[PDB]
């Protein structure tokens, strides 16, 4: 769009806050939806967030493109390691009582 | 008789060919706390990134799963000051940034821009980060 | 008798080959001084050093000339009071991240094209009318513009941001967005949605993060900060 | 040893204050490729620090009239004033600051949405018979910021060619007429000659000449020097307007607004003087006489803190939020170089030298005149503006907020002129291929100056010479000793002393180059004083304290036997100077009393100026 940017700025905004409200919504109906949502949650905000300081810090055509590839591979194996987890495994909300439980 | 692209291209022509100092910045520059906290949220967020990416790779790659290294880890019987320390250092930058995230959407409204409510709002921040962490810590 | 103030100021002559940027202490006796920074570097050139080569005009914080890191902050060296305390040494750098001219003084034509770029200046998109009758404009429509006219384009904000430090070649920087938004709340302007339109790319605007250094900074008082948070809102609810 | 670039435009413009910038795009806007060379950024010129506002007689306060601002003009320069240019500038004035307002500048507002206007020295309704006059149209107290950078914004949307920190060394004359300037590219060391049809000359004043003024450290006579140099006559140099109200210590300017909003200057004993020395006008007087009343009350024992050196400027009986619209500018000021808080204390103040009324003489159509067996002659090529120019819309002293409106009025009306009697891209003249030579080699000659005499240590005895012999009151022995030691100055300058051998950026040198164009005004400034032997306007002699015109206007006419020429001194002064000697001749000019239409604004013969 002509709005690409403004939108983008938006996007990250409300993916901010929808984080920000999954993390009662696991302390209180711990489970499936929640683990996927985190699990989709964590992946597009990190994903965009170290977008942001790959466009502060990185500079020249080549070295940008590196680095964005870089990151697409990250994210899309970091997605795809926490639905496995959530599905062969105990899941977000499970794991991290386990591990308080220590 | 020069349009601003112009201008900015001759800028970078002129100034990077020329045998010209680029004058010092970061090694100079004076911290104040909301500096000192705003890059703390970027590094706490990176940490944290790269932390969810870690787990997510065990997931994938180690042999045994989830309960069988929180078995192992209880089979230490490690102790309780150092439980604690453990848990207060994986929930502080959580903490952190997750106060500091609140701080940075109400600015996104354009709510607490006067200098003077910058500092409270970030020392409020602090102290709310300290109370979280150290109230979850002691679960 | 007198009380010897230490300044330790940035150097570097463009016309000797191979020099180094240096710092130079000089010692100024504050009671044949006036009370500003500014004054301070007038005595030095006077009586000490009259190679030491900084811009100035107003000397009353009007003309923006003066612009300069003292103390590890950026101001105007003459409404900067000098710092009285005898056991500290005040150090003076050139604007930061900036290209050295010579001593103390910095090439601001990038920031001046950028100011450029934005058109700063009242646009009607029927301007046949112009200058027959003055324009209306009610007390509380010129009232939104305090806070925002009053910029002496020093440049200090800018120079303290580190979003304009890594990215200064495509971000505009809090001077010249704030100098944006002036122009698009000035309710006599009719280019509102094109103002916000040139700011669609990840730079120009984007780069601020919310660091807050511009408005700690500014010697106006004027808040660079959240001018460019009105103007995301404005970008986020524009339509076409 | 110099390389020297050669450009060729239609039209030079020398200065980027008000004047230069709004004469350098209107030049631009009638289709002339034109050049602005500027030693300053454009929006650092002294014009930024201008305060109170612009005078036009836009009836939004109250009804005007257009030819009672003409009036007020005519009386507040007692005389010497050429009433052609001040019909011109103050019928002008309504559509030059709707132009501005149209630009976008940020006027302050009534109720009705117009331009909001205050009251302000010697300003009246009725040609001068109604009461207060409202029509000084103000950004708050920050107008002249405003002002700039709207010209400056408006400028960015034409073709003309910006030459930023170059400073110009001289005029290129050849037969009387001006062929372009030479100049100093101050970034890399360069010399540069402008060729061009016709060179505008808008370099502002010289109060720097001074030890003590609210001028910019830039404000250095540099194209009154050009002038000067190139044996041309400069015009009134003796003539220094003495803001009453400099803030005492620094010198900045707390704005005549502060009395056009109901501010007041009182002495040590509490009294408001000026209902003694003033009683109509009060604190709203002419600069001038409130200038000299202040000076009286120091000097006869009434003056204000531990050294009885200054007065006060009250403002705290007037109610907090007015203060804020009206003079926020000044607030800050006064607590940053005073630490006065401007709703509890006063503002410690004293006369301080801000404005020259004097300049390159014109016609009111911007052409630079010279003068020559009782005839002005254009000046063929050459313009001036602002107030480097003596139009002469001042004469013997400035209204409050009428510089501002003469920057844009004529700077368009150089534009216009030029528009109306040349073409765009007719061929630009050739100069002598060695044409500017001397110019660079007094540059190299300062730049390796190793004498006995630095610069500051010159600067400083000028400006301290200065004050104490050409000051707010003057005397025939004190000015002769001024005269005397300046001119020993002077000669001095063959004994400075320079330090920084480099090129770029080498502002020891460049301000050597201002301390001799600042020399050349004021060894002019104060011979034309001395052989000035009457008071008018700011120009007040002790030892001959009347006005003296062609006839005594304070009795009847009938009967008198008309002064000769020689014999009076309602003349403009015209000092020429011997570069090489330093020494100074006079030669005087009749005041112009025509207007342009004696039906539509009768010319206002002269009289007894009393406030
Ligand atoms: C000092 C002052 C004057 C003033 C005022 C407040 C102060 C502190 N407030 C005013 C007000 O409220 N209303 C008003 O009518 N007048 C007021 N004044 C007086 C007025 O501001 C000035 O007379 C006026 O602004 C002068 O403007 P002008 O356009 O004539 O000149 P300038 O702004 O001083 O700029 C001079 C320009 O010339 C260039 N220059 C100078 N020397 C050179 C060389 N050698 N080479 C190239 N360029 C040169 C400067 O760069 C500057 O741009
Ligand atoms: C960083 C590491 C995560 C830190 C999370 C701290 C929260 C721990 C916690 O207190 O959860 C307890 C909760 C209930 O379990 P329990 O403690 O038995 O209490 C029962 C009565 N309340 O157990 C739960 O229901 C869990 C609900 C919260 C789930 C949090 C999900 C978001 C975590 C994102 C962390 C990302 C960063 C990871 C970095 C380290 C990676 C190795
Ligand atoms: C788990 C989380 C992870 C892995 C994470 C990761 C990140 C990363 C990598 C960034 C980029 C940092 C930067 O650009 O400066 C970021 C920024 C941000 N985060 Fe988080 N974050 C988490 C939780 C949260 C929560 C709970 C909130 C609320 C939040 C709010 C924000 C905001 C508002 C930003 C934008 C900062 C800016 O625009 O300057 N984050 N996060
Ligand atoms: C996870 C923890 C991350 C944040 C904590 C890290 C430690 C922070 C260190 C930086 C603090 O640095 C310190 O900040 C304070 C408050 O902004 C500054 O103080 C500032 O505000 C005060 C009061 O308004 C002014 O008097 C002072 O002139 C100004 O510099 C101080 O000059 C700076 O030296
Ligand atoms: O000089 C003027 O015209 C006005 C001025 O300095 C002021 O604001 O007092
Ligand atoms: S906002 Fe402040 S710091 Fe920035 S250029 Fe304007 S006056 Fe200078
Ligand atoms: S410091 Fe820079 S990041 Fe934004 S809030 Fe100011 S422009
Ligand atoms: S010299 Fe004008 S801002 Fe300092
Ligand atoms: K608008
Ligand atoms: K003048």
């Amino acid at each position: 769009s002509s709005k690409a940017a403004s939108l983008h700025w938006t996007s990250e905004r409300a993916v901010s806050a929808l984080l920000l409200g999954l993390l009662p919504a696991a302390y209180l109906y711990p489970g499936p939806a929640v683990d996927y949502s985190l699990a989709a949650a964590l992946t597009l905000h990190g994903h965009w967030g170290l977008g942001q300081v790959i466009t502060d810090y990185v500079h020249g055509d080549t070295p940008i493109k590196v680095a964005n590839t870089g990151l697409y591979v990250l994210s899309a194996i970091t997605f795809t390691g926490l639905c496995y987890f959530n599905y062969y495994d105990v899941g977000i909300c499970k794991a991290v009582a386990m591990l308080w439980s220590i | 008789a020069t349009t601003a692209k112009e201008e900015m291209a001759r800028f970078w022509e002129k100034n990077t060919k020329s045998s010209r100092p680029l004058s010092p910045h970061i090694s100079i520059y004076k911290w104040s706390l909301p500096m000192a906290m705003s890059i703390t949220h970027r590094g706490t967020g990176v940490a944290l990134s790269l932390g969810v990416s870690l787990f997510s790779l065990a997931a994938l790659l180690l042999p045994e799963q989830f309960p069988h290294y929180v078995a192992v880890v209880k089979s230490l019987s490690l102790s309780p000051a150092l439980i604690y320390s453990a848990k207060f250092a994986l929930v502080f930058p959580l903490s952190y940034h997750t106060w500091n995230g609140i701080r940075h959407l109400v600015w996104d409204m354009g709510k607490g821009f006067k200098l003077s409510q910058v500092e409270q709002s970030g020392v409020v921040v602090l102290i709310l980060t300290l109370l979280s962490s150290a109230a979850i810590a002691a679960m | 008798t007198s009380r010897i103030k230490k300044f330790s100021i940035y150097r570097w002559d463009p016309d000797k080959p191979g020099d180094k940027p240096r710092m130079q202490t000089y010692e100024v006796d504050l009671n044949k001084c006036g009370p500003m920074v500014l004054d301070a570097l007038i005595k030095i050139k006077n009586e000490l050093d009259s190679t030491l080569t900084f811009r100035r005009s107003c000397r009353e914080g009007i003309c923006g000339s003066c612009a300069m890191n003292i103390a590890g902050g950026n101001t105007l060296a003459c409404t900067k009071k000098i710092d009285p305390d005898l056991s500290k040494t005040t150090k003076i750098y050139p604007l930061p991240h900036m290209y050295v001219v010579k001593d103390l003084v910095p090439d601001l034509s990038n920031f001046y094209a950028q100011y450029k770029s934005i058109e700063p200046y009242l646009k009607k998109k029927d301007e046949s009318k112009q200058g027959k009758e003055q324009y209306l404009q009610s007390i509380e429509d010129r009232q939104k513009l305090d806070g925002l006219y009053e910029c002496i384009l020093c440049a200090c904000c800018s120079t303290s941001c580190p979003s304009y430090w890594w990215n200064g070649d495509k971000y505009l920087g809090p001077a010249v967005l704030m100098q944006a938004y002036r122009w698009m709340i000035d309710s006599r302007d009719d280019y509102t949605e094109e103002r916000l339109a040139q700011l669609q790319d990840p730079f120009s605007l984007y780069r601020c993060h919310t660091i807050m250094n511009c408005t700690r900074t500014c010697p106006k008082g004027l808040n660079p900060g959240k001018a460019i948070a009105e103007i995301k809102k404005m970008m986020a609810t524009y339509k076409e | 040893q110099y390389p020297v670039v050669d450009h060729e435009f239609d039209a030079v413009v020398v200065g980027a204050g008000g004047a230069g910038l709004r004469a350098a795009f209107g030049l631009s806007e009638a289709g002339f490729n034109t050049a602005c060379v500027t030693k300053l950024f454009p929006t650092r010129s002294h014009t930024v620090a201008a305060q109170g506002g612009i005078n036009a007689a836009l009836g939004n306060m109250e009804d005007d009239n257009w030819r009672w601002h003409f009036y007020d003009t005519v009386k507040g320069s007692d005389w010497l004033g050429d009433q052609d240019a001040i019909h011109y500038m103050t019928e002008q004035a309504p559509a030059a600051v709707i132009e501005l307002e149209n630009y976008g500048m940020p006027f302050s507002r009534t109720e009705e949405g117009k331009i909001y206007q205050r009251a302000f020295g010697g300003q009246s309704l009725q040609f001068g018979k109604g009461g207060q006059a409202h029509r000084c149209c103000c950004v708050a107290d920050r107008t002249g910021h405003s002002l700039l950078h709207t010209l400056y914004g408006r400028s960015l949307r034409y073709d003309t060619s910006y030459f930023v920190e170059y400073f110009a060394l001289d005029l290129l004359m050849e037969n009387g007429e001006c062929r372009g300037v030479i100049a100093l590219c101050i970034e890399d060391g360069t010399i540069h000659r402008f060729r061009a049809k016709n060179t505008v000359i808008a370099t502002g004043g010289y109060g720097r000449t001074y030890f003590s003024c609210t001028s910019a450290h830039t404000s250095t006579g540099d194209g009154t020097a050009m002038v000067t140099r190139a044996g041309l006559p400069c015009q009134d140099l003796e003539f220094v307007q003495f803001h009453p109200t400099g803030i005492y210590g620094a010198g900045c300017l707390i704005t005549e607004g502060c009395r056009g909003e109901g501010g007041i200057l009182i002495n040590s004993q509490g009294e408001r003087f000026m209902e003694r020395y003033a009683p109509v006008a009060k604190d709203l007087a002419s600069r001038d006489v409130v200038s000299r009343s202040m000076t009286i009350e120091i000097r006869e024992g009434r003056g204000c803190g531990p050294e009885k050196d200054h007065v006060y400027l009250q403002l705290h009986h007037l109610p907090p939020q007015q203060l804020a619209t009206r003079l926020p500018g000044i607030s800050e000021t006064a607590m940053i170089f005073a630490g006065v808080d401007v709703t509890k204390e006063p503002i410690p103040v004293l006369p301080t030298v801000h404005y020259n009324m004097g300049g390159i003489p014109t016609n009111y159509k911007g052409q630079v005149i010279t003068h020559v067996n009782g005839e002005d002659k254009v000046v063929p090529g050459l313009y001036a503006c602002g107030e480097a120019a003596s139009a002469s819309v001042h004469g013997a002293n400035r209204l409050g907020a009428n510089s501002l409106l003469d920057l844009v009025v004529f700077g368009r009306a150089c534009a216009l002129t030029i528009a109306e009697t040349c073409k765009p891209g007719e061929p630009v003249p050739s100069i002598k291929p060695n044409a500017g030579e001397e110019s660079v080699a007094n540059l190299d000659k300062l730049r390796f100056a190793d004498g006995t005499i630095r610069t500051s240590e010159a600067r400083l005895n000028m400006q301290k010479t200065m004050q104490s012999h050409a000051a707010v009151f003057r005397t025939g022995s004190i000015l002769q000793e001024g005269c005397e030691k300046l001119s020993q100055i002077y000669r001095d300058l063959a004994h400075l002393k320079t330090f920084d051998r480099g090129i770029v950026w080498n502002t020891d040198l460049v301000e050597t180059l201002e301390l001799q164009n600042l020399m050349l005004c004021a060894l002019q400034t104060i011979y034309g004083a001395e052989a000035r032997k009457e008071s008018r306007g700011a120009h007040a002699r002790e030892d001959y304290k009347l006005r003296i015109d062609e006839f005594d206007y304070s009795k009847p006419l009938q009967g008198q036997q008309k002064r000769p020429f020689e014999e009076h001194w309602r003349k403009h002064t015209l000092s020429y100077v011997d570069v090489k000697s330093g020494k100074v001749t006079l030669k005087y000019r009749p005041v112009i009393d025509r207007t342009l239409n004696e039906e539509d604004c009768s010319s206002v013969p002269p009289a007894i100026r009393s406030y």
